[PDB]
């Protein structure tokens, strides 16, 4: 019937990365979560009046598995790639994510976002023309999220399915 | 009638139950939400005990309490007021005549002395399963020994003067079996001949049993202090987490050894024996219930210098082909088919660790510390009870223990495993892509011959045990 | 997977907590440390189906003696031990039998009669005894060592088995 999208979020660990797929999938108006649950993972959404299921992957705390990262990468149709808005190393990180990206898929040319996380209120150290610009330079689109008001968060993954479908 | 009780003024836990203090969810009750006083009274509660909430609080509360004020409460707790004598009373000793004393024998034997006694349980657990507290305050410590060893009276006595032996005990801080293990099995390289150990003179039936022992050794050392509160993601992680870093960073050596060894055999006929030979230590493995090596057996075999290998997989004999795939469907799904067989197997079993990992982060990141009511911020213990049912859970199966015997160089030899060399981590893995180029080139370049790099036969003797008288 | 909830009663120092330890861990403890009461899982495959246990482990101590009906309550089966070096133990049994039966309210609980320490030569208990015992309440007996872990799976699985059958 209706088409389903994986959709796989990568970026560096303890910076609150989790926060995005959370805000997505809960009850929008009751801040909870059992992760454990099948099926917190999958959602059903209607993006420009086409009614379709999105299927996220987020192996948020396993970053030290490095050698799976290929593995988790491989399922994924899209990917959102996140940084912290507070924390530069993360967003130095993009590159190679990015380039494990094409290189797993085998291509040049992989429906991806750049994502601007912020997690809390440290002082911004990444600026926006700084993210803006290295989107630019990868051509992809560029998304920034709030970690505790939802703001950005459905943004993120409907721009990321409108890639999907155009590319 | 229900007993009376001190008066909330001169005992702060007498309070009555109130939806500003205490929240229960919808045949023990199981509370949402609370004070920590009412949590503390819970935990010790007069009229049942719960040690399973002993151990969720044990394990949680340094997220809401520090160690300092939880043994201050608990002290409180401890010392309960007794009631004076009734109307009843009075009337015998104005008479000379020695009182029955009734409502206060009843107090003494229903309420103070199981709630003492849970105070002390919560004071042996601590010190027996979360020892950690005191060996990071050894003021904390001093309170503790101070406390149990200044209590008074013959009711207690036999657990506080245990209590004292167990603290000592931990300061200064053997298996038995249905069987006999296994015979130790060898294949090229000998007993003592270390320097010949490899992927393919080792036997492969050994091979996975040492690496099992190692495994569930590394599995069993985590602790939950290195989990809750998320601190293996947190800057301080290599401080906080060592054991749980120590497991991981062994998983990841051994997926890039597995690599290393497929993708540096440049004779396709080599190769193909080499990729056999992993798929045999993965068979074991699964034997075995060692689900962390098949996973580390799997990572391998789909990492982008492996995974493209379809000249060296195309050989690869059917039914192998067939064990691969299904250890590859474990992983399907958010992991569906593992969480299914791990909850049905006979242990012992070595667990993934990244599951659990991932889920306690979410339950910490997508559940709020506080629940707001009636103007009262009161303690979302829900949240709590959540991450303890993980820690639970991995600590249910690091108790039972493996029957194989440790051969010492063979763990020696996978514990020295350093594939990387001194090479960063991006180097080190663009260098395997770049030899994955190299012995099967990227259509539509031909595919080069490569000469042989192993003078021994590439036979396997197989995975089924042999067995001598 | 089903659950199974077990309690192990019986006198101070029978070897309750040394015979759940041995179950657990397949270690032998040496200390005598009284317990309050502790609680343990295990997952294990009986009989070709996979469950999991929940064991609580009980006070003998008599200064504890107030505090049972709450864990006999919760609980859906019962170990009854005793020592077979202690004939006060054994002579203990009756009162842990006729108290879950109180609590119950059940003339039929799963139970199974423990004589353990069987390692030790020096015997006071005959089997016999515990044996007559044991068929007057309608449940096996069943002898064990902690320390060598003879009849300690026997004892535990044969537990399970009856409540599964109840
Ligand atoms: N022709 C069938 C069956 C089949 C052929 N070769 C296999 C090897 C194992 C299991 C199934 C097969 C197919 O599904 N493929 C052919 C290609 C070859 N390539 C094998 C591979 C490399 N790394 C892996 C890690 C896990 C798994 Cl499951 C497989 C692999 C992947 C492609 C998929
Ligand atoms: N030889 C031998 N000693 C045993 C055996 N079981 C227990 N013991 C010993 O007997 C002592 C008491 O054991 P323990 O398990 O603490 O008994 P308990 O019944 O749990 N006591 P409590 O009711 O106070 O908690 C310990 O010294 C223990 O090593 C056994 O099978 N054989
Ligand atoms: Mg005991
Ligand atoms: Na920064």
């Amino acid at each position: 019937g209706m088409t389903e999208y994986k959709l796989v979020v990568v970026g560096a660990g303890g910076v609150g990365k989790s926060a995005l797929t959370i805000q997505l999938i809960q009850n929008h108006f009751v801040d909870e979560y059992d992760p454990t649950i099948e099926d917190s993972y999958r959602k059903q959404v209607v993006i420009d009046g086409e009614t379709c299921l999105l299927d996220i992957l987020d192996t948020a705390g396993q970053e030290e598995y490095s050698a799976m990262r290929d593995q988790y990468m491989r399922t994924g149709e899209g990917f959102l790639c996140v940084f912290a808005i507070n924390n530069t190393k993360s967003f130095e990180d993009i590159h190679q994510y990015r380039e494990q990206i094409k290189r797993v898929k085998d291509s040049d040319d992989v429906p991806m976002v750049l994502v601007g996380n912020k997690c809390d209120l440290a002082a911004r150290t990444v600026e926006s023309r700084q993210a803006q610009d290295l989107a630019r330079s990868y051509g992809i689109p560029y998304i920034e999220t709030s970690a505790k008001t939802r703001q950005g968060v459905e943004d993120a993954f409907y721009t990321l399915v409108r890639e999907i479908r155009q590319h | 009638g229900q007993m009376r009780l001190p008066s909330a003024d001169v005992y702060r836990f007498a309070e009555p139950d109130s939806e500003e203090n205490i929240i229960f969810e919808e045949g023990i009750p199981i509370i949402k939400a609370g004070t920590v006083i009412k949590l503390i009274e819970r935990l010790t509660y007069h009229m049942y005990a719960d040690p399973n909430f002993v151990r969720t609080f044990l394990t949680t509360y340094r997220s809401f309490c520090k160690p300092q004020e939880l043994l201050s409460l608990i002290i409180e707790r401890f010392e309960i007021p007794e009631p004076e004598p009734t109307e009843a009373d009075r009337i015998a000793i104005e008479n000379g005549d020695q009182p029955l004393s009734a409502e206060l024998k009843r107090f003494r034997k229903e309420y103070i002395q199981p709630v003492q006694l849970r105070v002390l349980n919560v004071c042996r657990h601590w010190v027996e399963h979360h020892f950690y507290d005191f060996e990071r305050d050894a003021y904390l410590l001093q309170r503790m020994e101070e406390f149990i060893g200044t209590v008074r009276g013959k009711a207690m006595k036999k657990w506080v003067e245990s209590i004292t032996k167990i603290i000592q005990r931990k300061k200064i801080a053997n298996i038995t079996f249905q069987s006999s293990p296994p015979t130790v099995e060898w294949h090229i390289s000998r007993p003592g001949h270390i320097e010949t150990f490899d992927l393919l003179t080792l036997h492969p039936i050994e091979i996975a049993r040492q690496l099992t022992l190692l495994e569930s050794d590394l599995y069993r050392a985590v602790q939950p202090s290195e989990l809750v509160g998320s601190v293996w993601t947190k800057e301080d992680k290599e401080i906080n987490s060592p054991n749980l870093l120590k497991m991981i960073r062994h998983t990841t050596n051994l997926t890039l050894w597995f690599e290393k060894c497929i993708v540096e055999t440049e004779n396709l006929e080599e190769r193909v024996a080499v990729v056999s030979r992993i798929i045999e230590i993965l068979q074991v493995f699964q034997e075995l219930n060692n689900f962390n090596g098949v996973l580390e057996v799997v990572s391998a075999m789909n990492s982008s210098p492996v995974y493209r290998l379809d000249h060296t997989f195309e050989q690869i004999p059917s039914r192998q082909k067939k064990i691969l795939e299904e250890a590859h469907e474990l992983s399907e799904d958010h992991y569906k088919k593992y969480l299914a067989k791990l909850r049905s197997i006979n242990p012992p079993c070595v667990p993934f660790f990244g599951i659990y990992l991932t889920n306690i982060l979410k339950t910490e990141e997508g559940n709020p510390e506080v629940l707001k009511r009636h103007g009262k911020e009161l303690i979302n213990f829900s949240k709590r009870r959540k991450v303890a049912e993980i820690t639970g859970e991995i600590q249910q199966y690091q108790n039972q223990p493996y029957c194989l015997r440790v051969e010492s160089d063979i763990k020696r030899f996978f514990e020295n495993l350093n594939p990387m060399g001194n090479s960063m981590e991006k180097e080190f893995t663009d260098y395997l892509f770049n030899k994955s180029l190299e012995i099967e080139p990227r259509n539509p370049k031909p595919l080069p011959r490569f000469p042989k790099k192993y003078s021994y036969p590439l036979k396997s003797p197989g995975v089924r045990p042999s067995n001598p008288r």
